């Protein structure tokens, strides 16, 4: 119940991280791996033999709601127009709140897809899809 | 205990990169406990206590030694289970070095051997009429300066008047300068008493002369000096109209500044009631006396010191028995205090296992375990070092420090790089059964690992395995120990009016059953608990039965045809 | 890379040295021209990159390769670094950030191929108020310089 | 094993080529067990266990013996299987020679007569004020030659006083320099007190004595000479103006540049405090007490130093019943301790059958087998080498340790050119059956080979494959040894209240099942496993099938006329 004595990361528990800044009004995240895995068989059983690692697809997802100030597209850390040449790699961390600590980061992140809405009584949504490199968690330990 | 060092104040916002041959080192990780130690070691305070939580701070204040070298095995024995926080008291009772030249007494925040290598020494400023300050500490290169020394502020008289003259007068019972009053044609304006009251800082002084219209005290930039009143120095009939008065105090500039040296602390010389030795330049020259003395001949009083500190790890970097036997009551002494500890020995080179009975005849206490196995360790900076067993001894703390209450250092395995002598099964059976807890040898296809065969104590019965094993003692202390503590505050500490046998009975099951929902407990007896009240006193009786832990597997192969 | 072995446009030189000469040249720290003559193929060449400093115990010292390389990696840390954490308040900033930052810049240099391989676990950091204190350990380039070789006839 | 000896570092990038008539006669293989050895080798030192990667390395390391011979044979005994890593070790206790005059004395690494052989000689060279030294050792045909030795770095004087004069002196109590003075006429102007600094180091010295207005200090031409000021010899009133003055430490400049040189090594007489003796010249002298120890009866003690070293296949290189008993012991305790050997043993030039019988009802240990034959091989040399039995067994064992695990030796090809013997096919069924390995002579369509008839050991009962054999014996040794090792990890580090017998059972089939994959064993019975658990024991029961090996065929004929 406590903070501390929690033995598992709630939402609250957990704080979102860009480029030295939080990031404000977030509401999701989530983050896929596949390591390309394959089975190999022969003639002589149907049985797999063994299983190998062929090619590694990591892609995270975010969504927030668009603030007046300080949202991806008045950040930089998202682009509209052919600006987005002119963008490096980003860096993503989740971060413990109570100590800062680190509990994953992705390394490499680039853009795939940016998606936003407006409706009529709702907040208005911002999503966006970033593919990266690698993602490590270390420092833990 | 005590952190010793705080921020080193900085100046300009940058980064800085440096090759270097070596990094900053391990760094204590988390850790429910602490682990104390004490050996032979350059540098830090004698019969002090002081508490690291890195290698850097190690290598900053017990700047060498075998003890620094049993804290880098403690950190570096294993990443998974790194040691935990660390206690440290050097053994040797070292002496400061001391300086005595030019109306400074100065002595040295150092202590040992390496103090008598500080040199210092005072320059004369001809260009403001100061005194100058440098600090070198050649072993560190460690070199500072400070500059216009002593001069605050300057007046100017402006008027016309024929004469102005500036006086400050001297106490001879507290040997104290405190007034200054500025007169001018025989007639005098204002007279400020500097101990206190009106005119406690030079600030206001400075406020009080630049009001009057014939006057102007104009501040030094060379240097922050806001000094109090009572630091002025002695001074008698300076001429105003001149060109420049200056107002000093030596000592109080001294004093500021030199607080911030890292190396060294001043004191002004009283003649050999004496008056003051003038402080005056003098030649950079050496401190003197600085010793690192002679250890005790009995280090209870060490041990003591490190009572209420809660390090259940002690481990005393010695082969001595007698001190052995020391720290083995000192450990009885705290456990039945309240203080539960475990001791961790092991002494000299190869010795021979009748020697290791030999030590065990005299010594069979549950709160201690004797390790035998001595080797070489391959440490930071690519050099391996040849050790007895006491080191062996901080490899098997820092390791159980790092581990958790419920898991053993049971057959975990161990980084050292080669042992003196490979004992055989049955060798190592007789030392086990012997309560003697070893290092044991296996070979992979293309690997090698050195083990930790099993958890035992000196105490050789088997019949209860608290008293043997020091995991299920430990696990036991804690339990008990973390139970109490918090009884104490919740009814004892915390004012409770009412209180009643039964509510005592609840809430023991209640923590009970909240160790087993964590998993620190497998199993236990609900209804065994006793609780006796009489008068303002309780009684409290419980079991608990301990985990076991996979000894033996024995296996056999049946080949066949087809 | 090194100005090792490379040609040189020189038609002629004064001085032609021996190979123990050579040696207690090269050792003493001092760059020659050597000439090389094979099958009617002529070039001059530079036998070493060895700088004046003496210690061969510190390539980072006494060798051009390992100084150039090491000078520029600094140089881009350094700015990145400063530009990362100087304009940020302390209190959203702490240690295990600043030790992923630093795998990160070393993960995307691997990739680059400019370094070897690095131990990312022996990095470690300490902070304390507005001060951080950083140790890390990195491979260098490596470069062959020697080989032995031996002949045997068998008759057959 | 004990480090191959070191090679000089690199000195300039180049292509060194050049031509041997010998050259590499083998090298190491690729394998993952071992083959060790003892026997008669000149080179080296005696007690030790070295590790063998290439002939060149064991040629220089052991210059002659019967060593190489078995060496050769070994990493060439067949085109495709080799045995690999090697480790070597001499049986007799050389002694190296030595030589004490003039101050010096003269020891040589190398252990052996050999070693007497060695000629070195100081001379005196006037131009220089130094000595030169010489070695010569006609048999490895080393020589060098070195100029100018013991000469630092000199100092002039550049003054008006008539004299100035230079002193080097020293401990009392180590004959250490410990302060060395300049003067300059009556009065002295700088002395160097050796207590760490800068006056360690002559490097520094020359920059000081550069410094000071009068005097000049110049190295030497002659490549590097800095010293340690330690090292330098005593000198008195050394006149510095009319002439430079000769920095003196004819030892130490005579150690750095006599650096590597293992076949010779310098130790300083103390003089009959035992101060140390001036060095004086003499004439090239050859070394003397360079001896070949006796073997002793019993080489138990040479055998125990290949425990815990990862062996395998052992061959002792001699005839005699005693090692042989010795070794059939030391296997067995071997096995025991979880480190399981195997050896291979030969009885000389043996050329008869009723001696065998006798040897193989000395011994019928499983751990051991014995082969028959003698014949010669021819070396790279090309010398006709005839040996005895126990040298054809280094041929076998080498071809095993290169061989896979689940695969014998039976019927494979071998290199030998010719035998003593030859058997018929009842002298081999009665040989086989006995339990002695034999060689036969094939020849068919003008195609000749020498094969091994079989792999059974010297224990009798053929009802026990797994102890007649190699085959079974071999795979199963290793097959427990991987077993072992992870069910210690899985389960000794554990708690048993998470442990049960069903949770055993699976391990054991996914490890028997991940085996099987891999092909290294036949289809096993998973049902058959079974297990018992009761508290910290437990007891485990399984069931398996062999690797087979097809041996014999029959086929009959028959004409039709049609």
């Amino acid at each position: 119940a406590s903070e501390a004595k929690q033995t598992v990361h709630t939402g609250n528990t957990v704080l979102l991280m860009i480029k030295g800044k939080p990031v404000g009004r977030a509401q999701s995240a989530s983050g896929q791996r596949e390591y390309g895995t394959t089975g190999v068989y022969e003639i002589g059983s149907i049985m797999p033999q063994e299983h190998v690692y062929l090619r590694y697809e990591g892609t995270i997802t975010v969504e927030r709601l668009r603030m007046k100030k300080e949202n991806f597209a008045d950040l930089g850390y998202a682009s509209l127009g052919e600006e987005i040449l002119k963008k490096d790699i980003i860096d993503i961390l989740v971060v413990d709140n109570l100590t800062k600590q680190v509990i994953i980061s992705y390394h490499g992140c680039s853009a795939n897809n940016y998606n936003e809405t407006w409706q009529t009584n709702e907040i208005v949504t911002e999503e966006i899809e970033f593919s990266y490199l690698t993602a490590s968690d270390k420092a833990r330990t | 205990a005590v952190e010793p060092f705080p921020r080193r104040p900085i100046t300009r916002p940058h980064a800085s990169i440096e090759v270097d041959t070596s990094g900053i080192g391990g760094s204590a990780g988390s850790s429910e406990k602490v682990f104390c130690l004490i050996g032979q070691a350059e540098g830090g305070e004698p019969n002090t206590v002081y508490e690291l939580r890195n290698y850097s701070q190690a290598k900053r204040l017990f700047r060498s030694g075998e003890l620094l070298d049993a804290i880098e095995l403690a950190w570096g024995s294993n990443p998974n289970y790194t040691a935990g926080r660390i206690l440290a008291m050097r053994i040797e009772d070292a002496k400061p070095a001391s300086a005595e030249i030019g109306g400074l007494k100065i002595t040295s925040k150092i202590y040992g051997n390496v103090a008598n290598n500080i040199q210092v020494g005072l320059e004369k400023n001809t260009l403001s009429d100061s005194l100058r300050l440098r600090v070198i500490f050649q072993d560190d290169r460690f070199n500072e300066v400070y500059d216009n020394i002593g001069n605050i502020f300057t007046i100017k008289y402006k008027g016309e008047e024929a004469n102005a003259t500036f006086s400050v007068e001297h106490d001879e019972e507290t040997q104290k300068a405190s007034r200054l009053v500025l007169k001018v044609g025989d007639q005098e304006v204002k007279s400020y008493d500097l101990t206190g009251g009106a005119y406690d800082y030079t600030n206001a002084i400075i406020t009080d002369i630049n009001q009057l219209p014939d006057f102007e005290a104009k501040l030094s930039p060379f240097g922050d000096k806001n000094l109090e009143s009572s630091k002025l120095d002695k001074i008698e009939n300076a001429n105003i109209k001149d060109k420049a008065v200056y107002v000093k105090a030596v000592f109080g500039d001294l004093e500021k500044q030199t607080a911030y040296n890292g190396i060294v602390s001043f004191e002004q010389l009283n003649a050999e009631t004496s008056p003051i030795k003038t402080i005056e330049p003098f030649e950079l020259t050496k401190l003197k006396g600085g010793t690192n003395g002679e250890p005790p001949a009995t280090w209870a009083d060490k041990l003591d010191k490190f009572a209420h500190e809660g390090g259940y790890y002690i481990v005393p970097l010695s082969s001595k028995q007698s001190v052995h036997a020391e720290v083995a009551s000192f450990v009885k002494e705290r456990s039945d205090a309240g203080e539960p500890m475990r001791a961790i020995v092991g002494g000299g080179f190869n010795e021979s296992k009748e020697q290791l009975f030999g030590r065990q005849a005299s010594l069979s206490n549950p709160r201690v375990s004797l390790v035998a196995n001595s080797g070489t360790f391959v440490m930071d900076d690519g050099r391996k070092n040849h050790v007895p067993a006491y080191m062996v001894a901080v490899a098997l703390g820092g390791l159980a420090s790092g581990l958790e209450i419920g898991e053993s250092i049971t057959f975990k395995p161990l980084r050292v790089s080669s042992l003196d002598q490979i004992y055989e099964s049955i060798d190592l059976d007789e030392l086990n059964e012997n309560g003697i807890i070893s290092i044991e040898f296996v070979r992979n296809r293309t690997n090698t690992f050195f083990r930790i065969v099993d958890d035992v104590t000196t105490f050789n019965d088997k019949s209860d395995p608290v008293k043997a094993e020091m995991a299920v003692g430990e696990a036991n202390d804690f339990l008990v120990s973390e139970l109490k503590v918090q009884l104490e505050d919740q009814f004892i500490g915390t004012r409770t009016i009412n209180t009643s046998a039964s509510i005592i009975k609840d809430f023991i099951q209640s923590y009970l059953g909240r160790k087993k929902r964590d998993n620190e407990i497998q199993d236990f007896p609900a209804e065994d608990v006793q609780v006796i009240v009489e008068g303002n006193e309780a009684r409290i009786s419980m079991t608990v039965y301990p985990i076991r832990s996979f000894k033996k597997i024995s296996v056999s192969l049946v080949y066949k045809q087809q």
